[PDB]
């Protein structure tokens, strides 16, 4: 994760600079900081970088989903024994999994 | 602060006049404050500083990376002793206690470049050289031998700046 | 505010005539004020700020950061006294309580470069060679041995800009 | 106004002839005239002023920054006693209470620069200057000694924009 | 109007010969025309206007912000007393009461430019001068001694046009 | 139109042939006939218009702001007497009823520049001056002395682009 | 049409020759031919034309503007009196009734330019000139005397073109 | 077609030779069929032609517009008598009838410029005075005077594109 | 093909010797087979297509729009008879019947340009003499009269180019 | 570090004078500084360097990559023995433990290029050439030999940047 | 590496006297270390890598392709016996069993080019070539004969940079 | 490979003397590397590859498509007959029966233009020359007759480059 990427095209001291890096990151956290304006000077830039791969791309859950409903479905428990199920589940659901499997 | 003075300058050339121009006396001291405030520095015994602190930071970096040490600390109106909290190599000082949220004043000694590095002389010098012989035109022609001069960034040369950006965080 | 005069301009340049000529005397005055204008002073020895105030804002920012101190403090029509607010290195104002919602007026006394910085002194003189012969023009030659001029950021050259620019804001 | 008159122009030139050229007669109060409309000024004893009134505001902008006091304030016809606003430095006004919705009708006396600042007697001198030689060209040649001229902001040239720009909004 | 005249033209330069060019004769009248055309200008003692009118809004806009005094109103054909409008500094009309919809037919006088600005002046014998020596090309040479002319927005040149400008909407 | 004529272009120079020259005599009038055609004007005595008419709408615009008068009024073919629409001071027509949807017939007589401006004057004497010698070239150039010409707006060179375009709507 | 003839082109120019050179005389009538056609005309006495009719519409628009009259309209093969329609001064022509879903058949005479525009002579007659030097290279010189061209939009240049287009739609 | 041949070449010149060149003997006959065939003509006494139909269109196009008379007419392999049908003014012919799904089968005879217009005629002359000296490169110079040549739009030259393209449909 | 040998390549020039130079007699038949190749054409005198065919498609397109007739057509492994189909005047085949999905297989004899266009002659003498002489550098000089070549698209410069694409589909 | 010294900057030269020149004594230890300072090393016998730790983290990297050994470890003030963590090639440093979270001192001792690397003498001898010749201008012109300079990367110039950026990771 | 030796610059070039330049000596060395540091090897008997290790991974890549053999094996501080993993042409280790997860540490001896490349050894020559003459500048001229230097990637020039990069990753 | 040596690279000139230079002996050889390096080739009589498999993948690419035959097969340690698998005429193997998942090793003997190309030879003649001859800048002159050198791709010329890529595979 990253919050800024600020490049120069000059080279400025890398221990300074790594000061420099982290005074920025914890005074522009509002949790701790209290600042939120930068003033680049020198002719430093801020390139406007974006995520590359995002977590909202790994949609497993709907393959979770049927792995779980395939494991299951295996053995024979209607899903609705493990979850929770109202007066029309839990009954005619146990006696299914109990005579059928 | 003083970087040059008329004897590394002359040490720069070959000068064989016993007196430095007119011109170069003020050129010198301007050069050695226009180094020392481009870095960010500033020439003073110590420093008075307000900075905001919030709990669960541990850690507050001074203005001057070459701070000495700290002579007293105070966090809303009340002195802290010096076992609580520890300054670094740089100007990062670490609170070993977790400090309360309101304004922190701490008063340091700062010391800067107190061997002094030669890259600032080079450029200092270089300053002078170039304001000196007035060479901050994009090209000059004297008859048939002409030069076109470099590129500036930030109105300062680009060797000059180099230099600079190498030690323009102090 | 008076940053040159004729002695400083003498000592920049080596000039052998005892009176100054008849352009530079005003001109050199007059870059002066172009100068103490341009880092944004307002060469006073007291002003007058209105402040807005809004209650948990307990740190105020004078507009000249070169306040020594404060003369007397108003919100809404009624006088703080003295201990209740402190004035830092900076133009920064701390107030110890939280200040009703409403207007402050507040009277402060001016210190601006008492020890003056040879920077300016510097830019200054530059300025007014930059004026005195034209060298405000893009390229210019007589003869043979041509000149081509820096590039001019709002006006005024490279090296002027980046000495104001170094001290545009105080 | 009236920034430089023939005393300046001389004392800013070497002019050895008693009586001044035929040209720069006018031409004097032609760049006089262009400065001081340029800047937003507009030489008045007085000025009449409607202002927009909104509850739940209360400070006004007079249209001139440079105004000294007003003489008379009046809200949907009717005036208001002098203890009820007070005039701060710039040309804000701040009113006591809370003005009910309508119009303002503000008479004040404008005093504009009463120490004259040597920018403007600089900008002015070389507007005239600028125009009594013809500089208003992208490059002018006479035999071999060529001159190309600075860029030019809104028409006017750059030096003088700077300058203009720098007291651009009284 | 008239804004230049023989006699202004005349003091402008150095002109020895008792009688104007034939050139200039009509040139002069040309460009004065030109000028209070390109600023707005009618040159009309009296001007009638249709003004749009909606409730809820007190201040309706002349034409010409230079109109001394309206003689006449007339909103769906009934003529409004003295009492129930004022006019203010600028081509600005507020009406104290609130106006119904329809049309209005306001009859002022126009005075503009009683006092004649020199920038105008000035303007316009550059125009008459840009005219006779047919300098509106992008460069003229004789022989040797070269001219590259200014940049021309909308036609006119730079510096006409920033004098325009500034008074381009009386 | 009629706008230059012998007599004008004579005057807009010194010529000292009594006879004009054989490709002058034409490029007057056809220099006329272009900017009378390139302002929108048409020559014309009366004109008759087909406006298109919709109910809630009680001002027409006619083609020629410059109709002093309209002589008759029809809409589906019925005439209205002249009490019943009032024509303004351009080419607005105002109805005090609501027209019936359909189409409207009206005849106007136009006055175009019965006191005719000096701006066409000097634009059309620029323009067959223009056109007599070979003056719509990029550059032109006979042994050393060349010259370069003026952007072309739309055919016609800059400076009767401004004048054409300030009176671009007759 | 016949704009031009020899007449017209011996009286633009100056030439002394009883007879026309050989390129000239095709030139001429070449020159004639593409005005003609490249406005929009066809040269003929009367015009055939599909116009659709579509209902709700009472203007429909014919090819040329320069339509004098229509001798017989045929909807849907049927004819129509003339006391139906009306032709007003350009190409629209207004039906009072509502045209039943079709097509037209509108037999109209054309008028075009009786009076003879002079800006289509000079049109023309610079064509001719265009051609018959040689004028249609980006640049040409003979020894040092340069020339280089005007732009050329749609091939023809750019005078010839502005003219053209003033005319382009009859 | 026929557009040129030796009479019009050699009066559109001054030739005095009584034979034509070798060169120029192909080269007219090849710029009068490179002509007919970019205006997409194609000399031809007959064209079949497969028009797609479709029910609710009543018109279709011809290839050439300059289509005389339909010989025949079949569609899906049945002719239809003339009375059907009517060829207007252009290419397009009309059907009373409403044309049932299909294919259709036309047999027209083309008259295309029995009066040869002269701007084919210019044109051709002036494509072969390009191909036969060799004036179709971006420059040529011999010794001093030099011709930069004219731009290209689809190979062939400015001035004769816009006569192509002003007849490029027939 | 065969378009332009010997004869023609002598009658384009006006070579005095009897026997062609060693380079051309081959450079002519390469330029003649560039060309057939280059349009489209290969010279054949029958050839045998594979034309997919879906069901509701009655019109296919040959690969040669040049084919004067088709001798034998199958559709998977059946030969239909000629009265079933017709050939038209571009390469396109008519069916009459509704094609089963599969495969065709027709055999069609070419004939292409027996009356010979003398605009592809012409092309082709052009690029002979290009090849000939070295003709395809950007530009090139012998002492001082140097030319500037051409712009070339797909290799072949523009006059190729175009008479090329006016016939590139044949 | 001490990289060239005079000995080295003589044998890349040929230089005959035993005693160096005044110039280039200070500036080998200005070039010597410079890249010390610019490859990111900070010339010190030993380093103290706050690193923060998280859990699930067993390897840290210390500033320097040039790390010999670690004198000592402490976590939250508790030095940890030298066999529970190891220090591989590059500043990496690997702990055997789960480190709990807190902050990490650790004083390492820095050895830097103790066999010397000839590309660091080769770019270091490339500045001080750099600058005690006059080289850092964009193009030089002495008479008629002339030199244009190589392109600048951050100031440095382009040979000694490549040297720098292979190395200036240490 | 050991590339080049003053041997193969000698037989590179065609040097005559015994003795090499005292500047050739230390830039032959200076280019074995560029090339050398720029390929990505590093010279060294043996080297130690911290390989991070995952389940399901039976391949790791060493740092340096032209490992000969690995000496001992360690994950999580356990050695693996030489029959459970074998090493590849390149340098990829294979694994026969699945590694447990942690870190591994492997030693293993590099042979870097045992046959060396006399592409390494051009570059090498053409490298310190292109240093001891000064040509890393982008034109220069001595007299008439100027030579304008080729593009430089990352400093090295076009032959050098693709040499290497052919090379650049052992 | 071994493409040129010396009778080859004398066989592309005319040299005369019996001793090649002492220059071109190394560049032959660093040509014949640099291409065989190129293009993907390695110099060795057999490789050993690891190809990553995959089950419903019968078909597996060599890494050099010059490969001859395969020695021996192995996937995850078990050797297969030289039944199943079958090389093809590139370095496509094709496997008989479906490979179990895992990894493969396979051992083949490259054999690569043993018929040596021409094209190769007169590449690394055009390399050679292009070296020998320093041909490696932007531009060269001696004295009056300037060069003016190819654009390069990868540092190597244009046509070196295309008959590279046209075998840069193998």
């Amino acid at each position: 994760v990253i919050g800024l990427i600020l490049e120069t095209d000059e080279i400025l001291n890398k221990k300074l600079r790594e000061r420099k890096q982290e005074e920025l990151q914890l005074d522009y956290n509002p949790s701790t900081g209290q600042s939120s304006v930068l003033i680049l000077d020198g002719g430093m830039k801020a390139k406007p970088y974006s995520q590359i791969s995002s977590f909202k791309d790994l949609d497993f859950k709907e393959d979770i989903e049927g792995f779980n409903k395939s494991i299951c479905l295996a053995f024979g428990v209607p899903q609705v024994l493990l979850d929770g199920g109202n007066n029309a589940n839990i009954r005619p659901n146990i006696e299914l999994f109990y005579y059928m499997t | 602060m003083q970087i040059i003075t008329a004897e590394d300058y002359r040490l720069y050339g070959g000068l064989k006049r016993p007196e430095l121009e007119s011109g170069v006396e003020v050129m010198i001291t301007a050069a050695n404050a226009l180094i020392t405030s481009l870095l960010g520095m500033d020439d003073a015994d110590a420093v008075d500083q307000l900075i905001t602190t919030k709990p669960t930071r541990k850690k507050y970096f001074l203005s001057s990376p070459s701070a000495t040490s700290v002579t007293k600390m105070t966090i809303n109106d009340k002195e802290i002793d010096p076992e609580q909290y520890k300054l670094y190599s740089d100007g990062v000082i670490l609170l070993k206690f977790n400090p309360p949220e309101g304004y922190m004043d701490v008063e340091y000694t700062q010391g800067g470049f107190n061997p002094m590095p030669e890259d600032l002389k080079l450029a200092a010098c270089m300053l002078v050289d170039h304001w000196h012989k007035q060479d901050y035109r994009q090209a000059r022609t004297i008859g048939g031998e002409t030069v076109t001069f470099n590129n500036t960034k930030s109105g300062i040369p680009e060797h000059i700046r180099t230099i600079i950006e190498v030690y323009r965080r102090v």
